[PDB]
RNA sequence: CGGCACGUAGCGCAGCCUGGUAGCGCACCGUCAUGGGGUGUCGGGGGUCGGAGGUUCAAAUCCUCUCGUGCCGACCA
RNA sequence: AAUGCCCC
RNA sequence: UAGUCCGGAUUGGAGUCUGCAACUCGACUCCAUGAAGUCGGAAUCGCUAGUAAUCGUGGAUCAGAAUGCCACGGUGAAUAC
């Protein structure tokens, strides 16, 4: 690490809409909000809803039947 | 100013803000701000963070741009594999719900390819 | 699309066709002109040669088309291209 | 300035015969049954750009010459000089009136021109094929009773004048060939 | 027409000022049969544009007018293979009526807001020697000077 | 035979010297004008350089070899 | 007093 | 003063109605989608006063199916040397 090339690089504050709040290192300057960290994204229970396969013959006889 | 994984303009209205989302228009973003209980007159800037989290719930109630392309582009294919008539029709590149092809159908088939 | 109250369309002696052929068990392809019935699920699997103008043109029904009308699945011009 | 020989040189050469810089275009060697061989060039005299027809014998020949062609851009006119510059090397540059006769009509600004400099000076400019220009001056075109195309004289914003169709009023930019004087379009 | 000469048709004068050009002004602006839009906007204007001035609109309206007004104007008539562009006088109604129709196309050129405020600037620039309109005036005057050698 | 200078859009020519983009005229396509055709006006499209192998980061261009077409003489005996 | 050809 | 809170074409999903029957091929509604288009080349068209321009309404045909056709009024000009 040299001494005038490199940009700061201190401690900031990451706070989410996950309730979670962390100490990072980085870049940023200033303090850090977030909307979606890791553990709040909808990674785990998205898998389903993300696809959304459905089957159309029970849409059907659902909409009307015999 | 950042909602549903798009970032949104912060000078206008939050109606029209929201509209420039995918999935999103008009009445459902009235019924978005209804639900959350924000005003129309105001605009993102301006506008608390615990409120944005609020319509960041909304606008995850309802269904955007992620899923809604892969729904959209589903159902394209869906009728494309079918090979009924819709399918035929948007393998070729016409319009499917019955518009005239003689003459008028431009915004389907690009612009005019002269005859060599 | 009909009207919801009204119920799916279909025609009486597709109908009926359509009832024998499930309970005979056959694969026989089922010869039709109705291009206006609706797909029901008693016909998925089934070979329905429908109507298309000049002749009968084979349809093999799937899991998938039971929402749409046989019209869809019969093309009725023929159009190759203009050169 | 090393001599070249009569049958040595084909096309493209830039002869210095008689303080005067040249350009062969064409040239005949012939070697008849007994006697002294001989080329008939289709020399180019390259001030005036009159083409000349020269003889020449084996033997006599003539020192070659500093005459270079490449692409200037023109950039500005003042008094009776005309400056150019290279994409290259950015080296300035001066012209004469004599060098830009009857082309003066056809340079604006910026324009990429061929020229031809020799002894490190520029002798003869050529402009582009085609130049946008606009029109300083014309007749409003009225119809009239013309039954056939008509035409109208048209002055330009650098003096030239041309045959443009009927329409072209005023401040309306055409499409002219250096080459026939002509109108090729009106640009929009 | 051939025949006969013909009558001209009466106008009321504008309500809020009660002068036959002004109401001519607002008529020449109107579009669509839209009278009541282009009233507004003229007196809009003519507000702004008394602001700006100072003096009464009346005066304002009828300095910029002299400003726009033209003299002497060409016409084309193509007597051999050149046509030609005679240079002749304009009567004043027809001087007053097209100064007031550059003027309203000026504004409608101009790029500002609203068309209140282009013709609230177009007018304050004519009655200040500027802008297209009077522009327009010059190329007018300056044409017909170049032709005045026909009559 | 050599030497030699050509081979580039349907035709005729530029470009090539001094490597990086292929241009010009006619023709061709679609309107317009006209009772209709033409002249005319407005717009559009088209080639990749006879072929192959090298140099090169890259070849219409530079080299070399092939194919084709012209021109010059292949003389004293 | 510019241009204006032809119609099996 | 932005391809925009302009423009609404196109397409996905969901429906209403008429009609035995809206697949080829109806109209309309709801949600989403938001093309081209920033005033239009040569040329060309209508209009002289309640006219042009613009704004709505009705009728015939007709179960359903008009931006067409036939009528009705509202606002309402420029110019003709
Ligand atoms: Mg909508
Ligand atoms: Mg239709
Ligand atoms: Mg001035
Ligand atoms: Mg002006
Ligand atoms: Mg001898
Ligand atoms: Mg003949
Ligand atoms: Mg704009
Ligand atoms: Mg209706
Ligand atoms: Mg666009
Ligand atoms: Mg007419
Ligand atoms: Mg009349
Ligand atoms: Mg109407
Ligand atoms: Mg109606
Ligand atoms: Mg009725
Ligand atoms: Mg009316």
């Amino acid at each position: 690490m040299k001494k005038d090339i490199h940009p700061k690089y201190e401690e900031i504050t990451a706070s989410c809409s996950c309730g979670n709040v962390m100490k990072i290192r980085s870049t940023v300057g200033h303090d850090l909000n977030l909307d979606v960290c890791s553990k709040c994204h909808p990674f785990f229970t998205g898998k389903q809803r993300d696809v959304a396969t459905g089957g159309r013959v029970d849409r059907f006889n659902k909409r009307f039947n015999i | 100013a950042r909602i549903a994984g798009i970032n949104i303009p912060d000078h206008k209205h939050a109606v029209i803000a929201l509209t420039s989302i995918y999935g999103v228009g008009k009445t459902r973003s009235k019924a978005i701000l209804a639900a959350a209980g924000i005003a129309e007159d105001v605009k993102i800037s301006e506008l608390s963070e615990g409120q944005i989290d609020t319509l960041r719930d909304e606008v995850a109630k309802f269904v955007v741009e992620g899923d809604l392309r892969r729904e959209i582009s589903m159902s394209i294919k869906r009728l494309m594999d079918l090979g009924c008539y819709r399918g035929l029709r948007h393998r070729r590149g016409l319009p499917v719900r019955g518009q005239r092809t003689k003459t008028n159908a431009r915004t389907r088939k690009g612009p005019r390819k002269p005859i060599k | 699309p009909r009207s919801l109250k009204k119920g799916p369309f279909i025609d009486l002696h597709l109908l009926k066709k359509v009832e024998k052929a499930v309970e005979s068990g056959d694969k026989k392809p089922l010869r039709t002109w109705s291009r206006r019935s609706t797909i029901f699920p008693n016909m998925i699997g089934l070979t329905i040669a429908v109507h298309n103008g000049r002749q009968h043109v084979p349809v093999f029904v799937t899991d998938e088309m039971v929402g749409h009308k046989l019209g869809e699945f019969a093309p009725t011009r023929t159009y190759r291209g203009h050169a | 300035m090393a001599t070249y020989y009569s049958n040595d040189f084909r096309a493209g050469l830039k002869i210095m015969l008689d303080g005067e810089p040249y350009a062969v275009e064409a040239s005949e060697f012939v070697k008849p049954g007994k006697g002294q061989a001989f080329a008939r060039v289709k020399l180019r005299r390259l001030l005036t750009g009159t083409r000349v027809e020269k003889t020449f014998k084996s033997t006599d020949s003539a020192e070659g010459a500093d005459v270079v062609d490449m692409n200037l851009t023109y950039l500005y006119n003042d008094g009776e000089f005309w400056h150019f510059m290279n994409n290259e090397t950015f080296e300035q540059l001066s012209a004469d009136a004599k060098a830009i006769g009857d082309n003066a009509k056809w340079l604006l600004d910026q324009a990429e021109c061929i020229v031809t400099l020799w002894n490190g000076q520029p002798i003869s400019v050529t402009p582009p094929n085609f130049v946008e220009l606009e029109i300083v001056d014309t007749d409003p075109g009225l119809k009239g009773d013309t039954a056939g195309t008509g035409g109208k004289p048209a002055t330009l914003s650098t003096g030239a004048v041309v045959k443009v169709p009927l329409f072209v009023q005023i401040g309306e930019v055409i499409k002219v060939d250096t080459r026939s004087g002509e109108y090729v379009s009106r640009v929009k | 027409p051939r025949r006969r000469v013909i009558g001209q048709r009466k106008i009321l004068p504008d309500p809020k000022f009660g002068s036959e050009l002004l109401a001519k002004f607002v008529n020449i602006l109107m579009v669509d049969g839209k009278k009541s839009t282009a009233e507004s906007i003229v007196y809009s204007a003519l507000e702004t544009l008394a602001q700006r001035s100072g003096k009464s609109e009346l005066e304002a309206f009828e300095v910029a007018l002299e400003n726009v007004r033209p003299t002497v104007e060409v016409k084309s008539r193509r007597v051999g293979g050149s046509t030609y562009q005679v240079p002749v006088e304009v009567r004043p109604v027809r001087r007053n009526a097209l100064a007031m129709r550059w003027i309203v196309e000026a504004a409608r050129k101009r790029g500002d807001k609203s068309m209140a405020l282009r013709l609230a600037n177009e007018l304050s620039d004519a009655a200040e020697n500027k802008g297209t309109a009077v522009k327009k005036r010059e190329d007018v005057h300056r044409m017909a000077e170049a032709n005045k050698a026909f009559a």
